[PDB]
Parts: structure tokens; C-alpha cells; sequence
């Protein structure tokens, strides 16, 4: 899968945001923890 | 529970830079010093919202200093060779954080002085820093010392020193290094992880990390293994090749010449540990719990490498 946030393709363990959209591990935990979704560089 | 101010130094930098995109990006107040407004990071972070710069020089600039400090209750300070006395600026920053008397946290980013844990000498831009720790210490600014783990991006297949991914012409890579290939290294994915691993420690505070050292490192790899990985993701033969010497392609300043000099006897010769101090001597323990959404070195390799490349302006990922 690919992660909606990132697009990584590499994680893990995958995640499901509030509407069962795939993200990585990392921008699913962000987003738990703090609310919004997890900032990428650029 | 509510979002503070926090006074950054050396917002380009890539410390600085991710807690900067994250803390913004949460609802926290920047206040971010910036040696040029001129850049691809200062504009970006010139774009995000609540992040205010103040372009200057750290070197004795106590105004900027003062600035800097006003209204702010946390810090995340993380100084370079690049902008001079690292100390006199180090100890500058703690007394301008003192002076303004409104910091709860001072988060200051420091680095081994390994002359002081074996017979080896002090490496140029790491040892500085660990003089101005003591001095946060001595002032008692409710503080935390972070020790960042070497970087997975200093990967380069351009001429660059000591981490040098380099594109062999049968189109395998390989790296050539002082640091022993069975000897794990501490590894950090700068960019993804020091962001939210800083802002859980300040979400944390004093009462839990005051006078604490973390060791800013995910994972642990030998050489052989950060190969392995790269090797992993690119589906390429990637080989490590342990040099006496660090190879130096392209013209350097003295600083860092110097500086890998150190290197070169200290892991090379000495097969010395990253982390010298008995505390560090697993070390990703800490780091792990704060952050578990970390990024390894396979994921590096494989989804940010051939990208940083790319962008750099190379093609063998096309
Ligand atoms: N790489 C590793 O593996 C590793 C591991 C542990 C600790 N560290 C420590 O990290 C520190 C560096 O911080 P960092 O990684 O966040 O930065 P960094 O990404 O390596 O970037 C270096 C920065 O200094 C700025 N700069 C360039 N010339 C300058 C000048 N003349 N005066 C002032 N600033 C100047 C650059 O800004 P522009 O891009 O805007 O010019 C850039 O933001 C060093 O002390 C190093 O020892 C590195
Ligand atoms: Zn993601």
C-alpha cells in the first residue's frame, strides 16, 4: 500500500486515519498524538 | 496542554528545521534565528505561519539573543563550527534564556568530548558542545541534552567526505570509511524523527527530563549493515570498504579537514564508541519510547535517497 500523507510504501506497520485511508506508521501516530498531519519537508 | 513559544537557533539546520515544521504545524510560536534569509529551507520556513525569523549572526549578538528569547517559554538550541566560538555563543544563548527568565525548558543539542573518556583527542565539533551542557547545567536552566545520532542523509553518491554512497561504474555502490564495518554506529533520521521526538520531550517537560542526556539515535547499524540496507531498497550490490583514511574529493574548509582528521584516529584508529559516556555505552531505548513512528535506514535508502539524489541532480534512479 502507500501512505496518503507521505506516500511512503515502506513502514513498519500500517495505519488507518479516521476513514480507513492507509498511512505509515509514523503519520498515523503524528496525527494521533498531536491531531493534525504530520508535516513534510518541501 | 496548551502550545507554548519556542526560540529555535539555526532554523535552516535540519535539527532546528523539523521540531520548526512540527511545532508550527501543531499550533506552537516560533521565534527562529536564521543566518540568511536566502535559501530554499529560510523561505520555506520564511512560509509557514506562526514562525517569525530574525536574520543575523549569533556571534556577539546579544540583541538578537534578547529578541529572540522574549515571550518564549521553551528552547531547542542546536549551534555549528559554521557561525564561530561555539561556546561563546553557546553560553550567550543560556544567559539570554536566563535574562528573559520565561523558559520552562531549554532543550540544548550537545555532543561527546571524547578526549574525556579515553586516550583519544577531542573531536573539533562535538567536544565544544559538551562544555556549554555543563554551563546550562551551572546557570540551572530546567534543562535536557540531546546527543543526535549520525545522520542517515549525510548519504550522498556525490564527492562528499566520510559519507559517501559512491556509484560505481558496473552500477553498484560503495562506501569507503574509517569506521570499522562490524562495529554498529548510531544512526538518525534527522529530518522525520528529530521533530516529534523534541516536541514529546518538551510535551514531557522538566519534571520528567531536567538534567537528563537522550541519545537522539533509532537505531543502531555496523557499517556492513547500513550497506545491507541500502543495498535492501535499491536492489543494488552496495559493498563497505573500510578505509585508513577518509577520502576527500572535492575542496573542504579547514574546520571540517580537521575534524575528520579526529575521526580518522578515533574510530579508525581507536575503533571508538559514538557515545563515549558510560550512560551510552540499549542506547535506543529512550528515543524509542519518546518517538515510535522513527524512519530506519531501509525506508531512508529506499524511499528518501534516490529522491535527495535526484534532487541534487543525479539519473540512475530513472
Ligand atoms: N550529520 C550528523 O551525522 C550529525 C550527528 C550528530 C550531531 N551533528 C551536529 O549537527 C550540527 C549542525 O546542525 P544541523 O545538522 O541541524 O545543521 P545542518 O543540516 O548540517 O546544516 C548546517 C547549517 O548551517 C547554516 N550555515 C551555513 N553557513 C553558515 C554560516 N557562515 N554561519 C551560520 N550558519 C551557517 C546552514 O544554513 P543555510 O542552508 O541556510 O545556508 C545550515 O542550516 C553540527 O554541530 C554537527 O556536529 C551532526
Ligand atoms: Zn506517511
Amino acid at each position: 500500500t502507500t501512505c496518503t500523507n507521505c506516500f511512503t510504501q515502506t513502514t513498519p506497520l500500517w495505519r488507518r486515519n479516521p476513514e480507513g485511508q492507509p498511512l505509515c506508521n509514523a503519520c498515523g501516530l503524528f496525527l494521533k498524538l498531536h491531531g493534525v498531519v504530520r508535516p513534510l519537508s518541501l | 496542554q496548551q502550545k507554548k513559544t519556542i526560540a529555535v537557533v539555526n532554523a535552516t539546520g535540519r535539527q532546528a528545521a523539523s521540531l520548526i515544521r512540527v511545532a508550527a504545524a501543531v499550533g506552537h510560536h516560533v521565534r527562529a534565528q536564521v543566518h540568511s534569509l536566502k535559501g530554499l529551507i529560510a523561505e520555506e520556513l520564511q512560509a509557514i505561519p506562526n514562525v517569525t525569523l530574525f536574520q543575523g549572526p549569533l556571534l556577539n549578538n546579544v540583541p538578537l539573543m534578547d529578541t529572540l528569547f522574549e515571550g518564549a517559554h521553551l528552547a531547542f538550541i542546536n549551534t555549528t563550527s559554521q557561525a564561530g566560538d561555539e561556546i561563546a555563543i553557546g553560553k550567550d544563548l543560556a544567559d539570554a534564556a536566563k535574562r528573559a527568565g520565561t523558559i520552562q525548558h531549554y532543550i540544548y543539542s550537545s555532543m561527546p568530548d571524547h578526549s574525556l573518556y579515553g586516550p583519544w583527542p577531542a573531536v573539533p565539533m562535538w567536544a565544544p558542545k559538551f562544555t556549554v551542557e555543563n554551563y546550562v547545567r551551572q546557570l540551572g536552566l530546567p534543562s535536557t541534552f540531546v546527543y543526535a545520532g549520525i545522520y542517515n542523509n549525510n548519504f550522498t553518491s556525490l564527492p562528499y567526505p566520510l559519507f559517501q554512497m559512491e556509484l560505481m561504474p558496473d552500477g553498484t555502490f560503495e562506501w569507503h570509511a574509517p569506521f570499522d564495518p562490524d562495529i554498529p554506529l548510531p544512526w538518525l533520521d534527522a529530518e522525520h524523527d528529530v521533530g516529534p521526538a523534541l516536541l514529546q520531550i518538551f510535551k514531557d517537560g522538566p519534571q520528567k527530563w531536567n538534567g537528563h542526556r537522550i541519545a537522539l539515535t533509532f537505531e543502531t547499524l555496523s557499517p556492513v549493515q547500513v550497506c545491507a540496507a541500502f543495498s535492501r531498497a535499491l536492489n543494488r550490490r552496495v559493498t563497505y570498504v573500510q578505509v585508513p583514511k577518509v577520502e576527500i574529493k572535492v575542496n573542504i574548509p579547514v574546520g571540517y579537514r580537521e575534524q575528520l582528521e579526529a575521526i580518522e584516529v578515533v574510530f579508525g584508529e581507536h575503533k571508538a564508541p559514538y557515545f563515549p559516556l558510560p550512560e551510552f555505552s540499549r542506547v535506543t531505548d529512550e528515543a524509542r519510547k519518546l518517538w515510535s513512528g522513527w524512519r530506519d535506514m531501509e525506508e531512508y535508502a529506499r524511499e528518501v535517497f534516490p529522491i535527495e539524489e535526484e534532487a541534487n541532480g543525479l539519473d540512475w534512479m530513472l
